[PDB]
RNA sequence: AGUAGAAACAAGGCC
RNA sequence: GGCCUGCU
């Protein structure tokens, strides 16, 4: 017998045993080098789905740009980026008519948000490209550098603390005659003329995407600069506000709410239909979603949403698509060469691709360079006619929801009609009709309308079958959603934060999978045992009874011997495991409280210990000595950016002192626009005053503190 | 009219009034009268406080 | 040689 | 040979 797992589907319906076909147990494919081979391909393809568009030449950045909007209607099924503005506005207007007052309320909420938001919100972000070093720096570091340069160069309106003030600074910067920065290499002053700074503000940094499941070919993902971050934030806020009010938009909610919405839609469509009507669920998928959402359509949507709103709000919302329409996509790391005969290798920056000869490359990269060269300007390529990756998923989902709404049988004016649920890049459409040709006509109408709006259905990944069985972004549905457990498999291992955090996170993951993904009792117990085994093997915290020999075993054994109630030690200190199917919701240290020795209990959770980091998926945690934090890579030391570490040290010292002065700074972010020294001195003076008025402080101490504050103020004023 | 507000008042009063205006978000270039009013109120309160 | 797959590793920077 | 790095 030749065992054949796939033959199991002759009996088990595919949906039920669908977890078998998810190879999520092996290392995901990882990009092994430079993302400059995929970025050029993305640029070329984006310019190839819109070549019939209207070329032009931007008069500020001085780079060619493509304008496909209102282009010739597509004549073949191939992807087309020729969105029609009239059709987009019709979709939006019908969406507003079907949902009266959606845009007005969304604009009100966003006006409140934009008037209220602070500059600190830009720190809560992932890697961003900071335009002052031409590298990728964390969000906070990039924001700090940008604010430093703005203050140095005369822009200071962001000191008010509101985000919109920083945006005003950003806009006023682009008009500055010549910016200058003081980057190190002892430091030099590099001056950027108007055009250079403008091109650097609009530039996008592109890096290859890593750890992608379900694709054979690597993609490219881009991260926006720091000037475009705030406008994108406001636009995303508006789009989320709009989507939260749409029953057919699944993007702004979690998995379970997606399940609820999709089940509701299926029940509404299939059940309400009479016996004679047919039904058909299209589990489709859009192809080249990003390479066709032209930002000018986003500007049209933003202008139609913000009708009858204050001009300032309209402008601050519209600035984002205006900046994205002129974006330049920084190529990337640049290719690398080798010499088999001479036995050496060289690295060429991506900047010199415009000037380097084509005698080095392959037969494909040579064509890619030959085709991308016209668009290059100062080491970056114009990428006007498309997006790079998301950054507007909410608004794109709004567009998808509008096109889904456009077939409510009030706009179809025909027997057939459709609806469904839209999540950016993924849709499920449910057609109805009185005969099969009706379904055919409905599908054709939907496809053509989507093509007009500039979004293409993928015909090689979509099938239409009688309602019931269907799929949606990996939530398979067979007369009721079936839980596939292979998607959440990667979460079971030790997360890797620290000991207590790892224990809490693992037990919480097991509990959640028992709740949602229908993990059985016995399987939950085996997952618990395997997690404990992995956790012990990773943290060297074996049970103590064992004769394991490791770098940490000696004093784990010593502590085990010392203790009296050995059944109370934390699993991190070699204690027994006491979890089961009924204790998964109780944090470990709270679980063994009754069984703990007084001495060990006191030593364990001692605030004086130097390991707790004063805190930092929602995993229920308890402060304990096992909450230490891991080190950092320390790889900067070799580079020329050694001085940044001194900046970090000084900033931490100052912020710790401020924390000392203002107790609430740690809990709630400190607001205000008074310099730090002035705030500290004022607080000290008022504290001394109130203490002397009624308290411990006496006249001598009051005089000493007041004179110290006076000399501090004198030192400040110098 | 910035000369009037910059001259007729003390430097510290105008400085802290500038800080207040920046806090509230206004621009002194446009709402000069508000700047003068803020400076005048601050001077009034300071003269009220001092010498006691 | 080997891993690996549309580009890389098979050590790198400085004195 | 010595120093420094193992996501910069």
């Amino acid at each position: 017998m030749d065992v054949n797992p796939t033959l199991l589907f002759l009996k088990v319906p595919a949906q039920n045993a669908i977890s078998t076909t998810f190879p999520y147990t092996g290392d995901p494919p990882y990009s092994h080098g430079t993302g400059t081979g995929y970025t050029m391909d993305t640029v070329n393809r984006t310019h190839q789905y819109s070549e019939k568009g209207r070329w032009t030449t931007n008069t500020e950045t001085g780079a060619p740009q493509l304008n496909p909007i209102d282009g010739p209607l597509p004549e073949d099924n191939e992807p087309s980026g020729y969105a029609q503005t009239d059709c987009v506005l019709e979709a939006m207007a019908f969406l507003e008519e079907s949902h009266p007052g959606i845009f007005e309320n969304s604009c009100l909420e966003t006006m409140e948000v934009v008037q209220q938001t602070r500059v600190d919100k830009l720190t809560q972000g992932r890697q961003t490209y900071d335009w002052t070093l031409n590298r990728n720096q964390p969000a906070a570091t990039a924001l700090a550098n940008t604010i430093e340069v703005f203050r140095s160069n005369g822009l200071t309106a962001n000191e008010s603390g509101r985000l919109i003030d920083f945006l005003k600074d950003v806009m006023e910067s682009m008009d500055k005659e010549e910016m200058e920065i003081t980057t190190h290499f002892g430091k030099k002053k590099q001056r950027l003329n108007k055009r250079s700074y403008l091109i650097r503000a609009l530039t996008l940094n592109t890096m290859t995407k890593d750890a992608e499941r379900g694709k054979l070919k690597r993609r490219a993902i881009a991260t926006p600069g720091m000037q475009i971050r705030g406008f994108v934030y406001f636009v995303e806020t508006l789009a989320r506000s709009i989507c939260e009010k749409l029953e057919q938009s699944g993007l702004p909610v979690g998995g379970n709410e997606k399940k609820a919405k999709l089940a509701n839609v299926v029940r509404k469509m299939m059940t309400n239909s009479q016996d004679t009507e047919l039904s058909f669920t299209i589990t489709g998928d859009n192809t080249k979603w990003n390479e066709n959402q032209n930002p000018r359509m986003f500007l049209a949507m933003i202008t139609y949403i913000t009708r009858n709103q204050p001009e300032w709000f309209r402008n601050v919302l519209s600035i984002a698509p205006i900046m994205f329409s002129n974006k330049m996509a920084r190529l990337g790391k640049g290719y690398m060469f080798e010499s088999k005969s001479m036995k050496l290798r060289t690295q060429i920056p991506a900047e010199m691709l415009a000037s380097i000869d084509l005698k080095y490359f392959n037969d494909s990269t040579r064509k890619k360079i030959e085709k991308i060269r016209p668009l290059l300007i100062d080491g970056t390529a114009s990428l006007s006619p498309g997006m790079m990756m998301g950054m507007f998923n909410m608004l794109s989902t709004v567009l998808g929801v509008s096109i889904l709404n456009l077939g409510q049988k009030r706009y179809t004016k025909t027997t057939y009609w459709w609806d469904g649920l839209q999540s950016s890049d993924d849709f499920a459409l449910i057609v109805n009709a009185p005969n099969h040709e009706g379904i055919q006509a409905g599908v054709d109408r939907f496809y053509r309308t989507c093509k007009l709006l500039g979004i293409n259905m993928s015909k090689k990944k979509s099938y239409i079958n009688r309602t019931g069985t269907f799929e949606f972004t990996s939530f398979f549905y067979r007369y009721g959603f079936v839980a596939n457990f292979s998607m959440e498999l990667p979460s079971f291992g030790v997360s890797g934060i620290n000991e207590s955090a790892d224990m809490s996170i693992g037990v919480t993951v097991i509990k959640n999978n028992m709740i949602n993904n229908d993990l059985g009792p016995a399987t939950a117990q085996m997952a618990l045992q395997l997690f404990i085994k992995d956790y012990r093997y990773t943290y060297r915290c074996h049970r103590g009874d064992t004769q394991i020999q490791t770098r940490r075993s000696f004093e784990i054994k010593k502590l085990w011997e010392q203790t009296r109630s050995k059944a109370g030690l934390l699993v991190s200190d070699g204690g027994p495991n006491l979890y089961n199917i009924r204790n998964l919701h109780i944090p470990e240290v709270c679980l063994k409280w009754e069984l703990m020795d007084e001495d060990y209990q006191g030593r364990l959770c001692n605030p004086l210990n130097p390991f707790v980091s004063h805190k930092e998926m929602e995993y229920d945690a308890v402060a304990t000595t096992h909450s230490w934090i891991p080190k950092r890579n320390r790889s900067i030391l070799n580079t020329s950016q050694r001085g940044i570490l001194e900046d970090e040290q000084m900033y931490q010292k100052c912020c710790n002192l401020f924390e000392k002065f203002f107790p609430s700074s740690s809990y709630r972010r400190p607001v205000g626009i008074s310099s730090m020294v002035e705030a500290m001195v004022s607080r000290a003076r008022i504290d001394a005053r109130i203490d002397f008025e009624s308290g411990r402080i006496k006249k001598e101490e009051f005089a000493e503190i007041m004179k110290i504050c006076s000399t501090i103020e004198e030192l400040r004023r110098q | 009219m910035e000369d009037f507000v910059r001259q007729c008042f003390n430097p510290m009063i105008v400085e802290l009034a500038e800080k207040a205006m920046k806090e509230y978000g206004e621009d002194l270039k446009i709402e000069t009268n508000k700047f003068a009013a803020i400076c005048t109120h601050l001077e009034v309160c300071f003269m009220y406080s001092d010498f006691h």
